[PDB]
RNA sequence: GGAUAGUGGCCUACCAUGGUUUCAACGGGUAACGGGGAAUAAGGGUUCGAUUCCGGAGAGGGAGCCUGAGAAACGGCUACCACAUCCAAGGAAGGCAGCAGGCGCGCAAAUUACCCAAUCCUAAUUCAGGGAGGUAGUGACAAUAAAUAACGAUACAGGGGUCUUGUAAUUGGAAUGAGUACAAUGUAAAUACCUUAACGAGGAACAAUUGGAGGGCAAGUCUGGUGCCAGCAGCCGCGGUAAUUCCAGCUCCAAUAGCGUAUAUUAAAGUUGUUGCAGUUAAAAAGCUCGUAGUUGAACUUUGGGCCCGGUUAACGGGGCCUUUUUACUUUGAAAAAAUUAGAGUGUUCAAAGCAGGCGUAUUGCUCGAAUAUAUUAGCAUGGAAUAAUAGAAUAGGACG
C-alpha cells in the first residue's frame, strides 16, 4: 500500500523503422553531435513533438486566451532559457518551426566542444563522463546536461584533476613514481 | 498430409559441412565509438560511389 | 555536505528529549541487551500459557515427579 | 464494516494538510473533535509540519506531554486533536499565538496573533433551540453550546466568545453587506461581502459575494461564515486577506519582488 | 438514402444494430464465444508444456518436397494430443519419446505456417533447456 | 398487530388483485467484485481494470450465536458437512484469501532475515505492543541516467607552399570508473549510494549483444558445403550441381545493456462505418402487399421601426426604453477526494522523479511556495427563447366586473 511512485519513458521510437534516407540523417546527427545510440536522437524528437503539439493545440486558441497567454509564454521563457529558441525568436509560431538540432546544440557535450576545453565531440563526452567539465562548483558529468543560456559562461575545468586543479592523474603520478626507484635508489 | 516419412537424415547438411574457424580479429569499438566509425565509412570518407554508395560489395567486379 | 544539528539548553535536556540511538554513539547512554525480536516474542507466547505466578505449577510438575 | 475505522491512509488525508506522497502509508487520522476531521488540523500537522518545531512523531508527544500547548484557552494533550477554524493554540514558552484561518488557496494558514486577540474567538451558530426546563441554548461551528443566549441570535450568525470563561460578548447578524470568510468550496479561503442570499426552499441557498477588489462569486450558505462588519473583520486576516489574485497576476508578483 | 436511421432519437436502433453486426467480425466472435478457453489446445495461454509421444516426419505441400520432422505431444494441463514442429537443423535428435517439451504457437493467429500442413505449434524447449542452447551448442540436455 | 435501533410484506392476521415486460422483462452466460483509473495517442473511438485509493464481500462450505457501544467476528464460541492433528484407544485439539515458509498447480511470480529508528495505530497510556509499517535478500516486470575509449606523433595515399580527414597495428605520453578499500559518511544497527588514502589499461583484458543481409525491408551476383536432400521461409518464395534465401567463413545492415519469440490488445481498419462502409454484376434488397412496436413526419403565431445606458481589440460584443405587449435543448455556477492525466514553478549534478526550496551577516536569521485546468451522463441553481414538441373557447360546461 506504498504511495504509488510514478514514472514515464523519455523517448518515442519511429513508426517506419527501415526508411533508407532517415537512417542517414540520424547517422550524421550521431556524428555531428557525438551521440552514443540512436535513442539519444529519439529522446529529442520526442521532446520536440510534445513541445510542438503543446504549441499546436495552443495556436488553436483564439488570441488573448489565458491558456495561449500564460501557458504559451511559460513555454517560450523555458525554451529560450536553455538556448534552443534564439534570444528573441520568441513566439508560439517560432517554436513550431523549431527543429531537432536546436536542443542537441545546447547539450553540455555540444557546448564543452564549442568553446575551448575539448576540440572533439568524442573528447567532449569522454571528458564529461570522466569527472571534470564541472559547471560552477558542482561537477555535472551528464553529456545531456542541457546548458542554459546564461549558465554557459560558468563552465570550465573542474576544481579537481590535471585539467582544472589540484594533482595530476595517477597514470602520470605512477609514471613519476616508477622513475623514483629507476633514477633514485 | 501423409504423416510417416523418413527420420533417417536429420542434422545431415549441418554435420556434413566442414568446420571453419572464425578468425582472430581486432575488437571493434563499442558505444558511441562504433557509431563514430559508421559516420565516416558512409560519408566523410566516400569509399564507394556510382550513386549506389555500396555498403558491402563482393570485391567489386574488377 | 549538508545535515542537521541541535544546540540544547542543558545536557540534562539532551538527556531527555534526545532519541536514544544517538545516546550510544554520543556516549551519553548504553546499548541495551535483548534477544532478537522472535526470541523475545516466543518467550512471551510461552508465558501466557501459565496463569499465575508459575510457582504452584512447576511444583505440581515435581509433585508427580517432573514432566 | 463491523465498526469504527481507526486508521487513515496517506493520499486519503485532507489535501489541505499538504502531506508528501512518500514517507509513509498513513496520515494521523484526527481524533473525535469539535471539528470534522474532513476540515481540521491535527496538532501534529501544525507543530511538526507547519511551525517546524517538532521533527518526529515521538517529538510532538514530548511537547504536549511537557504540558506546553493549549488550544482555545485549554491545554490539549491529544496528538491528533483536530484544531479547526478560528482556534487559538497558545504556547507560553514560545510566547506566540496562532488563529487558524484559511489561505487564498484554501489551506489552513500559519498566522500569528498577539497575546490579545487570543482572548476571544468567533463561531457560527449552527442551531438555536430549547433545552431542558425551558433553557434556550445555542451552539457554534466548533460545538460550543452556550446557554441563555440573546433572543436575536438565529442560525447563520456569528458569536464573539470569551475563552477563559465562556458565554457571549455581543454578536453579528446575517443580512446584506456583511464581512464573510468562505469555509469550504471552490472559493474556500476567500473573504468578501454579501451581494445577495438566494433563498432555496428545501436546501442549498446560494450566497452571492463581493470582495475588496470587486469580484463576484457564490457558494453554499452552510460554508458562509460571517466574520464581521464590512471592511472591518473581528479578527486579523493574513497577507492577501483572501483576495484571490489570478494565476496570471500571481506570476508577476513573484517576479516583481524577485530582483537585485 | 444511406439506408440507416439518422434520427435524433435513434440511438438504440444504432447501438443495437452494430452490436448485432459486430458478430460478423471474426476477432470479435472469438472473444465472446470464449473460443480459446474451449476450442483451443492451449487454454488461451501462450505456451504449453507437453510430453512427446512419437517422433513424426511430415511431408510438405506444393510445390515443395522435404520431411519436416515434427512430434506428437500430450499437453500436461490438458491431455489434448497435439503435433508440433521441431525447427532448425537436426534438432529432432534433441527430443526423444516421452521427453516433456515446451511448446509455443507459430505466430499465425492459429493458422498453420508454410509448407507444413496441419501443424500449428513448434517446440521451444526440451527437458527445460532450449532449442537454441542445444543447436547452438551453448548448453546441453540433461539425463533421465 | 408483532418484531427491530428504527422506516418497510421485515414477519403474522384479515382484505383486495395487484406488480414487471419488445423503451426487452423473466431466464441463461460471464475465463464479472464496482469505481478512481490503464493501453492506444487526427477527430469520433477500440480494448483492459485480481492488483497501492475509495466502496463491497469473505476467512474450507453453510448456519447459529455469546460478549459488546460496534460482530451475524472466525488468528471468538456452538452445530453440521468436508478436511485434518495428537492419543496411553479412555479422549483431546484445529481453520495461513495475515508474514514468511511447504506440497500442489501450471507458461507463470521472491527470504521460514532485521527492526520499531520513520509513518502511524492500540492501550490504564510520553515509556509498552504492532510480520500494520520500515529495512535488507531474491528481483533484466516496468521506468531514468547512459562506460566499453580519448588526443597527438611518425610512414604512405589525397582538396584550394601546406592544413585536414582516409589508412598503418611502428611508436608517444595522457584520462577514468568497473572493480578493490583505510576512513568517515549513511543506519536502530548494518547494507549499498554520495565524498575519499593506498590499489586499479594494452589488446590477450575492464574483450556487447540479439537478430537479419532476394522483395516487403536497411545490408553480399563473395568463398566453401548441400543437391526439391538437410533446411529456411509471418506472407511472396528459396533448395532438383555454377544457391542473392539452407549449413558455415568473410564481410555488411539494424537496433544496442539489451535484441528475439509466443500470446493478448490497440493503431493501421472508411475491413463495424455517428463521424464513415458496401449491397445491378465482387459478400449482400425479404416473392409480394398489409401492419403493431420503433424511428420519422408541411407551413403559419412579434415582423420591422426609434432612442438610451454602461462594455472590449468603425467591425463586434453586453445591458434597457418606445412602437396597440410545459419539457427537450443551450450558457453561467455551485456542489465535484487524493493519487493519476494535463500543467505552472523549482537547477533532484542531468533526468525519471520529488515538492521541495531560495537568499543570508552562515553567532541564538530572514523568506516566496506546494499553482492551474479535466471525462461534458444524472442531480442542483441560473441566463437564453431559436429550434421541436405540449396545453388552451366548438351542442361554449370559455374569458372578464
Ligand atoms: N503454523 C500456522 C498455523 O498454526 C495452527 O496451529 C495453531 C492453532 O492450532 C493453535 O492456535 C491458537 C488458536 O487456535 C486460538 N484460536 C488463538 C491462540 N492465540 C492460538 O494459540 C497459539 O498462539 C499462542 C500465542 O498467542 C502460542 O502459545 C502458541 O503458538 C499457540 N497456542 O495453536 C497452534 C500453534 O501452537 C495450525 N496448525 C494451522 O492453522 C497452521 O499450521
Ligand atoms: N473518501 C471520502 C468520500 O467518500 C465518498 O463515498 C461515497 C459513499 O461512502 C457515501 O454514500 C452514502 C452517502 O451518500 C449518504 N449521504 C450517507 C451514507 N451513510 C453513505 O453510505 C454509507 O452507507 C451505505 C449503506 O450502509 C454503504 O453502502 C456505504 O459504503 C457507506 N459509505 O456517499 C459518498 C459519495 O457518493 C466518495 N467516494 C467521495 O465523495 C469521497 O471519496
Ligand atoms: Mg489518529
Ligand atoms: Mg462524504
Ligand atoms: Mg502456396
Ligand atoms: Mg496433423
Ligand atoms: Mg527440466
Ligand atoms: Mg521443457
Ligand atoms: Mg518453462
Ligand atoms: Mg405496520
Ligand atoms: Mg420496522
Ligand atoms: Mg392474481
Ligand atoms: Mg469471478
Ligand atoms: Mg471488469
Ligand atoms: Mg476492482
Ligand atoms: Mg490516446
Ligand atoms: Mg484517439
Ligand atoms: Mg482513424
Ligand atoms: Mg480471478
Ligand atoms: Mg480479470
Ligand atoms: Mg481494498
Ligand atoms: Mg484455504
Ligand atoms: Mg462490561
Ligand atoms: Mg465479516
Ligand atoms: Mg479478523
Ligand atoms: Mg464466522
Ligand atoms: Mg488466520
Ligand atoms: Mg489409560
Ligand atoms: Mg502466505
Ligand atoms: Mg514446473
Ligand atoms: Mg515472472
Ligand atoms: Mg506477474
Ligand atoms: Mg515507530
Ligand atoms: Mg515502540
Ligand atoms: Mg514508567
Ligand atoms: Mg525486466
Ligand atoms: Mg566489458
Ligand atoms: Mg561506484
Ligand atoms: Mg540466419
Ligand atoms: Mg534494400
Ligand atoms: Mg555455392
Ligand atoms: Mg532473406
Ligand atoms: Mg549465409
Ligand atoms: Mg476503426
Ligand atoms: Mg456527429
Ligand atoms: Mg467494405
Ligand atoms: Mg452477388
Ligand atoms: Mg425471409
Ligand atoms: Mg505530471
Ligand atoms: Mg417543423
Amino acid at each position: 500500500p506504498r504511495a504509488p511512485r510514478t514514472y514515464s519513458k523519455t523517448y518515442s521510437t519511429p513508426k517506419r523503422p527501415y526508411e533508407s534516407s532517415r537512417l542517414d540523417a540520424e547517422l550524421k546527427l550521431a556524428g555531428e553531435f557525438g551521440l552514443k545510440n540512436k535513442k539519444e536522437i529519439y529522446r529529442i524528437s520526442f521532446q520536440l513533438s510534445k513541445i510542438r503539439r503543446a504549441a499546436r493545440d495552443l495556436l488553436t486558441r483564439d488570441e488573448k486566451d489565458p491558456k495561449r497567454l500564460f501557458e504559451g509564454n511559460a513555454l517560450i521563457r523555458r525554451l529560450v532559457r536553455v538556448g534552443v529558441l534564439s534570444e528573441d525568436k520568441k513566439k508560439l509560431d517560432y517554436v513550431l518551426a523549431l527543429k531537432v538540432e536546436d536542443f542537441l546544440e545546447r547539450r553540455l557535450q555540444t557546448q564543452v566542444y564549442k568553446l575551448g576545453l575539448a576540440k572533439s565531440v568524442h573528447h567532449a563526452r569522454v571528458l564529461i563522463t570522466q569527472r571534470h567539465i564541472a559547471v560552477g562548483k558542482q561537477i555535472v558529468n551528464i553529456p545531456s546536461f542541457m546548458v542554459r543560456l546564461d549558465s554557459e559562461k560558468h563552465i570550465d575545468f573542474a576544481p579537481t584533476s590535471p585539467f582544472g586543479g589540484a594533482r595530476p592523474g595517477r597514470v602520470a603520478r605512477r609514471n613519476a613514481a616508477r622513475k623514483a626507484e629507476a633514477s633514485g635508489e | 498430409a501423409k504423416v510417416h516419412g523418413s527420420l533417417a537424415r536429420a542434422g545431415k547438411v549441418k554435420s556434413q559441412t566442414p568446420k571453419v574457424e572464425k578468425t582472430e580479429k581486432p575488437k571493434k569499438p563499442k558505444g558511441r565509438a562504433y557509431k563514430r566509425l559508421l559516420y565516416t565509412r558512409r560519408f566523410v570518407n566516400v569509399t564507394l560511389v556510382n550513386g549506389k554508395r555500396r555498403m558491402n560489395p563482393g570485391p567489386s567486379v574488377q | 555536505s549538508v545535515g542537521f544539528g541541535l544546540v540544547y539548553n542543558s545536557v540534562a535536556e539532551a538527556k531527555k528529549f534526545e532519541p536514544t540511538y544517538r545516546l550510544v554513539r554520543y556516549g551519553l547512554a548504553e546499548k541495551v541487551e535483548k534477544a532478537s525480536r522472535q526470541q523475545r516474542k516466543q518467550k512471551k507466547n510461552r508465558d501466557k500459557k501459565i496463569f499465575g505466578t508459575g510457582k504452584r505449577l512447576a511444583k505440581k510438575v515435581a509433585r508427580r515427579n517432573a514432566d | 464494516a463491523r465498526g469504527p475505522k481507526k486508521h487513515l491512509k496517506r493520499l486519503a488525508a485532507p489535501h489541505h494538510w499538504l502531506l508528501d506522497k512518500l514517507s509513509g502509508c498513513y496520515a494521523p487520522r484526527p481524533s473525535a473533535g469539535p471539528h470534522k476531521l474532513r476540515e481540521s488540523l491535527p496538532l501534529i500537522v501544525f507543530l511538526r509540519n507547519r511551525l517546524k518545531y517538532a521533527l518526529n512523531g515521538r517529538e510532538v508527544k514530548a511537547i504536549l506531554m511537557q504540558r506546553h500547548v493549549k488550544v482555545d484557552g485549554k491545554v490539549r494533550t491529544d496528538t491528533t486533536y483536530p484544531a479547526g477554524f478560528m482556534d487559538v493554540i497558545t504556547l507560553d514558552a514560545t510566547n506566540e499565538n496562532f488563529r487558524l484561518v484559511y489561505d487564498v488557496k484554501g489551506r489552513f494558514a500559519v498566522h500569528r496573533i498577539t497575546d490579545e486577540e487570543a482572548s476571544y474567538k468567533l463561531g457560527k451558530v449552527k442551531k438555536v433551540q430549547l433545552g431542558k426546563k425551558g433553557v434556550p441554548y445555542v451552539v457554534t461551528h466548533d460545538g460550543r453550546t452556550i446557554r441563555y443566549p440573546d433572543p436575536n441570535i438565529k442560525v447563520n450568525d456569528t458569536v464573539k466568545i470569551d475563552l477563559a470563561s465562556g458565554k457571549i460578548t455581543d454578536f453579528i447578524k446575517f443580512d446584506a453587506g456583511k464581512l464573510v470568510y468562505v469555509t469550504g468550496g471552490r472559493n474556500l479561503g476567500r473573504i468578501g461581502t454579501i451581494v445577495h442570499k438566494e433563498r432555496h426552499d428545501g436546501g442549498f441557498d446560494l450566497v452571492h459575494i463581493k470582495d475588496s477588489l470587486d469580484n463576484t462569486f457564490v457558494t453554499r450558505l452552510n460554508n458562509v461564515f460571517v466574520i464581521g462588519e464590512q471592511g472591518k473583520p473581528y479578527i486579523s486576516l493574513p497577507k492577501g486577506k483572501g483576495i484571490k489574485l489570478s494565476i496570471a497576476e500571481e506570476r508577476d508578483r513573484r517576479r516583481a519582488q524577485q530582483g537585485l | 438514402g444511406k439506408g440507416k436511421p439518422r434520427g435524433l432519437n435513434s440511438a438504440r436502433k444504432l447501438r443495437v444494430h452494430r452490436r448485432n453486426n459486430r458478430w460478423a467480425e471474426n476477432n470479435y466472435k472469438k472473444r465472446l464465444l470464449g473460443t480459446a478457453f474451449k476450442s483451443s489446445p492451449f487454454g488461451g495461454s501462450s505456451h504449453a508444456k507437453g510430453i512427446v509421444l512419437e517422433k513424426l516426419g511430415i511431408e510438405s505441400k506444393q510445390p515443395n518436397s522435404a520431411i519436416r520432422k515434427c512430434v506428437r505431444v500430450q499437453l500436461i494441463k490438458n491431455g489434448k494430443k497435439v503435433t508440433a514442429f521441431v525447427p532448425n537443423d537436426g534438432c529432432l535428435n534433441f527430443v526423444d519419446e516421452n521427453d516433456e517439451v515446451l511448446l509455443a504457437g507459430f505466430g499465425r493467429k492459429g493458422k498453420a505456417k508454410g509448407d507444413i500442413p496441419g501443424v500449428r505449434f513448434k517446440v521451444v524447449k526440451v527437458s527445460g533447456v532450449s532449442l537454441l542452447a542445444l543447436w547452438k551448442e551453448k548448453k546441453e540436455k540433461p539425463r533421465s
